[PDB]
């Protein structure tokens, strides 16, 4: 309880971190997407933990529920190219 | 006036050069076409750095230095600082008459820039909307930006001099006869 439930602030906010090197390093444009979504669910249990519950479920209704899908209804209709992450094209960054 | 330390002073400024230059290593390594690793960064900088730290260390020292031989703080030190810069980064040219002219020309820039106050924006408190203007009342001292319709003739003396006209006693009353 109290160890997991204390840091719960936290993990989301590690998780974060984490959702968002992934959005940037996904190799298919769709899986970038699909944790763009993830990320707006810890959003949401962030929001959750401080006490903001309705904003968890307006952000869940809006950037999930119209947003994401939008953006996948695009991806799956348009003709996207995509390169890989790599050091020859990214670690001059 | 008391000194700079030149050597501190100095040394800092070296600091914040090198760190600019790799900064803008980093950026041009960023914005290039062409393969590019971590390691080209300086390799393919073009002396940027090199550029960075040699300009911050001439203009500091040369400004303190200055600064501290005349015991003075005005744009002259500036005009010198900037000549120096200039020397730096007109020897990157291999070349003596663009030596010079870098030489003469970022030290009249520079020197200009002192002038007008070695600053960008401005010295509020200085400035005329800041500061008393118009006509003085009965018998203050003129400050820089007041008016009035006569001076005292001993300050028109002492700022002129004596000779070509100017005389502490009006012509006609001094070669009046009793
Ligand atoms: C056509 C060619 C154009 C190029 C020439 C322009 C050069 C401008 C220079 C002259 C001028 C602006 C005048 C503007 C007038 C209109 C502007 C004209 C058009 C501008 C395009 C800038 O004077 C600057 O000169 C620099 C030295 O070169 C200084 O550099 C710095 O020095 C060190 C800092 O302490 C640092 O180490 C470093 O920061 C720099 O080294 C500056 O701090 C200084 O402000 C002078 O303004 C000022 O004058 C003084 C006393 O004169 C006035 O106060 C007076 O106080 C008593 C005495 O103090 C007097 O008893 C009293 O009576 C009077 O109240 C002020 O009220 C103010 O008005
Ligand atoms: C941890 C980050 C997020 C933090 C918490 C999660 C927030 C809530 C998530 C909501 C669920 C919907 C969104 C889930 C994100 C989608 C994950 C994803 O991107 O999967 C697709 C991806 C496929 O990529 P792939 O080509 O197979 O990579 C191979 C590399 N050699 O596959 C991968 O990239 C890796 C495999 C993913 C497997 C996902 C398994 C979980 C499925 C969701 C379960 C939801 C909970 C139930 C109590
Ligand atoms: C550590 C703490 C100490 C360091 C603090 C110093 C901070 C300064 C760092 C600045 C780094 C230089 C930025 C830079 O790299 O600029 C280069 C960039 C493109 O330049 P580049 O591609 O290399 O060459 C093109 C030549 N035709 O050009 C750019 O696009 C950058 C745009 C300019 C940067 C903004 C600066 C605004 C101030 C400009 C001063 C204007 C002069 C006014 C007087
Ligand atoms: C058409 C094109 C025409 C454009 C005309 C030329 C534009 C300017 C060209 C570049 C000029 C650069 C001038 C650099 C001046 C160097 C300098 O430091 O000036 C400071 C000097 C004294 O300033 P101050 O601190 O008040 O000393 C008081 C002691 N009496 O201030 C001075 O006393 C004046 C020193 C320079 C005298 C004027 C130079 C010619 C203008």
């Amino acid at each position: 309880m109290m160890y997991l439930t204390y840091y719960f602030i936290e993990i989301t906010i590690f998780l974060a971190i984490l959702c968002t090197i992934f959005i940037i390093s996904a190799k298919n444009p769709m899986v970038s997407i699909l944790y763009m979504i993830a990320l707006f669910v810890i959003a949401a249990m962030y929001l959750y933990l401080i006490g903001l519950g309705i904003f968890s479920l307006l952000y869940i209704m809006i950037y999930i529920g119209a947003i994401a899908v939008l953006f996948l209804f695009i991806i799956t209709l348009l003709d996207i190219n995509s390169t890989e992450l790599s050091v020859k094209s990214n670690i001059r960054d | 006036f008391h000194p700079y330390n030149t050597l501190g002073l100095a040394t800092q400024s070296a600091m914040v050069g090198l760190g600019a230059g790799v900064v803008a290593a980093a950026a041009r390594n960023s914005l290039a076409t062409g393969p590019r690793n971590i390691l080209t960064t300086f390799s393919k900088s073009g002396g940027v750095v090199t550029i960075f730290t040699g300009a911050s260390i001439a203009y500091v020292f040369t400004y303190c230095s200055a600064a501290n031989l005349r015991e003075r703080k005005d744009g002259w030190n500036h005009m010198w600082a900037g000549a120096a810069t200039g020397a730096v980064l007109g020897a990157r040219t291999k070349l003596v008459p663009a030596f010079i002219g870098w030489t003469v020309l970022c030290g009249a820039a520079c020197g200009l820039f002192g002038w007008t106050g070695a600053r960008f924006n401005a010295d509020r408190k200085a400035s005329l909307e800041q500061s008393p203007k118009g006509f003085v009342q009965e018998d203050a001292h003129q400050t820089f930006w007041e008016v009035v319709h006569r001076r005292p003739l001993s300050l028109t003396v002492e700022q002129l001099g004596e000779g070509r006209g100017i005389n502490a006693v009006p012509i006609a009353t001094a070669t009046e006869a009793p």
